[PDB]
């Protein structure tokens, strides 16, 4: 499946592109649309950080676990069969009792072959891959205390028949969970509306939180998606970004290009004073707790992505990135006033690579729906051509320090976003 | 001696617990009834005690021991502890 | 969901191909359409319920968007305010105070608190 000879001096070819990140970021899923957020974090996770045990005493993995918590129908099932198919040594299972292979170790006579195996789990046998977990909050006790032990330890201890033995794991956990319930609550913690203990939460270094919100021009695009999808595949006759996409064959050898670690000794002052003001805020806010493992996991997100560049050196925008994945990850997952006061005091780390485009389509977003909630509420239905001032988003504007909206005036963005800029009356509005 | 400095570091909470405990208590039991006995003018005119707090205790009466005990209330917020500083901060 | 999208999609498939059609026309997806959203039912639950919400959400609206461009926060000034700015275009005697004893029932346990929608 992999062979990677003559084929290096391409990879080295589009690495040298300086936008190859974003290329990479753009090429992972497909067949998703949207969930940028994911894809990027999932795209580390490929990738993954560098192992180190210093000495022989202290050891920390470079394994970039994701969990995707999100509720029902936001293609995190579609996320977890892709990386499957992306990734050698990917073995997907699932938290129900649904699958071929199961996450603890056992000794039988298997069924087909009457050889007595140990039937290792599906955590060792993706000892140096992925374990994809499917319906993670739907797991017994006993699968329980095996990703526990595989996510801490990373090895697998078996005393069952007559076998003493600890054969090990070293997989990426790249997990799914529904909320409890059925929908994600913003006005809880994330450990409060996902049935997983915080030993199992704290285990993973990027917590996405899928978030089903009813959005119009997102609907629009989406049902396209996927209208599109079941038009072209019929049996008879047998994609938005700025980057183009990257053929799953290259990028596979690319991801396979992991053959050359990498190492970093770059800043430590900037890193140590925003983990001290993370802790000063995080303890102010009555909220969850900056701590060590927050950093940790920063730098294995930033080892990913100078191995997405190729580097061999943690650069300064590979810390600033990785410091906007960990923030975007410690911050989503607060309560919702908490998550309010982190995402101002915190939003110069936090917009980096972050154009000034998507963050002016973000603000005029949240106006337009704080508008049609205003109309619904006492007009039986939101109304059309819905509408907002000039004034009110140039004020949000400057309030981060825009000053120049021209230029999302006239975005391929504020386009595509079925938005309109009015100039007669200082009005821009949308179709529906 | 020294299996006793060690024991020690956990009689540290065997008792340590209980005496912290009641130094910060001191605290903790002073702003938790006149923090909501002004609750009907936690609304009114003044917001709630926002600042002086801190330095109430200061003139009649330590900083690094009661703001400790200030986050120890904004930890959780159910009324008056959320209520104080969601105007506070605002409100400076 | 998206899976109501795609239930949409298979009834309008099957709509024409009960009437032996090659293609799915519009009507087999009106047709879709109806029967799904016949199919979901309403929670109705007593008190003026969708009322005292419909318009409990406006007035969180209100206070949240004057959180920002005032720090002023009181609450004689504001539930006044609050009252006169819903009956912008509006007015009796038992309206208002049916307004009041919304208020009332909503501050018994939420004083404007950090909650969502
Ligand atoms: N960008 C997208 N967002 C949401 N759904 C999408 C997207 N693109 C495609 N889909 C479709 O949504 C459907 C949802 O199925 P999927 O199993 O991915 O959801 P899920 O997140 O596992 O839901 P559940 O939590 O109920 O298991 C898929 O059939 C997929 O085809
Ligand atoms: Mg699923």
């Amino acid at each position: 499946g992999e062979l990677t000879d003559e084929d290096v001096k391409m990879i080295t070819s589009l690495s040298k592109d300086q936008q190859i990140g974003e290329k990479i970021f753009a090429s992972i899923a497909p067949s998703i649309y949207g969930h940028e957020d994911i894809k990027r974090g999932l795209a580390l996770a490929l990738f993954g950080g560098e192992p180190k045990n210093p000495g022989g005493k202290h050891k920390v993995r470079g394994d970039i676990n994701v969990l995707l918590c999100g509720d029902p129908g936001t293609a995190k099932s579609q996320f977890l069969k892709y990386i499957e198919k992306v990734s050698s040594r990917a073995i997907f299972t699932t938290g129900q009792g649904a699958s071929a292979v199961g996450l603890t170790a056992y000794v039988q006579r298997h069924p087909v072959s009457r050889e007595w195996t140990l039937e290792a789990g599906a955590l060792v046998l993706a000892d140096r891959g992925v374990c994809l977990i499917d319906e993670f909050d739907k797991m017994n006790d006993q699968d329980r205390t095996s990703i526990h032990e595989a996510m801490e330890q990373q090895s697998i201890s078996i005393s069952k028949a007559g076998i003493v033995t600890s054969l090990q794991a070293r997989c990426t956990v790249i997990a799914a969970a529904n909320p409890i319930g059925g929908r994600y609550d913003p006005s809880l913690t994330f450990s409060e509306n996902v049935d997983l203990t915080e030993p199992i939460i704290s285990r993973f270094d990027i917590l996405c939180v899928v978030r089903d919100t009813v959005d119009p021009v997102q609907d629009e695009m989406l049902a396209r998606f996927v209208v599109g999808s079941h038009v072209r595949h019929h049996p008879s006759n047998k994609g938005v970004e700025p980057l183009p996409q990257e053929v799953l064959k290259k990028y596979i050898i690319y991801a396979k290009e992991r053959v050359h670690p990498k190492l970093n000794q770059m800043d430590q002052d900037k890193v140590a004073k925003m983990y001290s003001d993370l802790r000063k805020e995080s303890m102010a806010t009555g909220s969850i707790p900056i701590t060590v493992r927050h950093i940790e996991s920063m730098i294995r997100m930033a080892e990913a992505h100078a191995r997405i560049h190729l580097r061999d050196y943690v650069i300064e925008d590979d810390v600033n990135m990785a410091i906007r994945v960990m923030l975007e990850s410690f911050i989503d997952t607060q309560k919702f006033s908490v998550m309010r006061s982190m995402r101002k005091t915190f939003a110069r780390y936090l917009s980096f690579r972050r154009d000034n485009n998507e963050l002016l389509l973000f603000i005029l977003k949240q106006l337009v729906a704080e508008q049609v909630t205003y109309q619904r509420n006492r007009f039986g239905a939101q109304q059309d051509t819905i509408e907002v001032p000039e004034k009110d988003l140039v004020d949000k504007a400057r309030q981060i320090n825009i000053h120049n909206l021209s230029a999302f005036y006239d975005s391929e963005l504020f386009r595509m976003n079925k938005f309109s800029h009015d100039l007669k009356r200082k009005m821009i509005l949308q179709q529906f | 001696e020294e299996a006793l400095r060690l024991f020690q570091v956990s009689t540290l909470d065997a008792a340590l617990s209980g005496t912290l405990s009641g130094v910060e208590g001191f605290t903790s039991q002073e702003d938790q009834e006149m923090l909501s006995r002004i609750e009907k003018q936690l609304k009114r005119r003044f917001a709630i005690g926002s600042q002086v707090s801190e330095h109430s205790i200061i003139k009649d009466f330590p900083e690094h021991a009661i703001h400790k005990v200030l986050q120890l209330m904004l930890r959780r917020g159910e009324i008056q502890h959320r209520m104080q500083r969601k105007v506070l901060y605002r409100l400076k | 969901t998206v899976r109501q999208l795609e239930s949409m999609i298979r009834l309008s498939e099957a709509m024409a191909r009960m009437h032996c059609c090659d293609e799915v026309q519009p009507k087999h997806v009106k047709e879709a359409f109806r029967l799904l959203n016949k199919s979901i039912i309403r929670v109705e639950t007593p008190f003026s319920e969708y009322c005292r919400i419909s318009n409990l959400i406006v007035l969180h609206l209100r206070k949240v968007e004057e959180e920002e461009d005032e720090s002023a926060l009181k609450r004689s000034e504001l539930v006044n305010w609050y009252l006169k700015e819903i009956e912008s275009e509006i007015d009796s005697e038992e309206e208002l105070i049916n307004k009041k004893r919304i208020i009332e029932k909503v501050i018994h346990r939420l004083t404007h608190y950090d909650h969502v929608l």
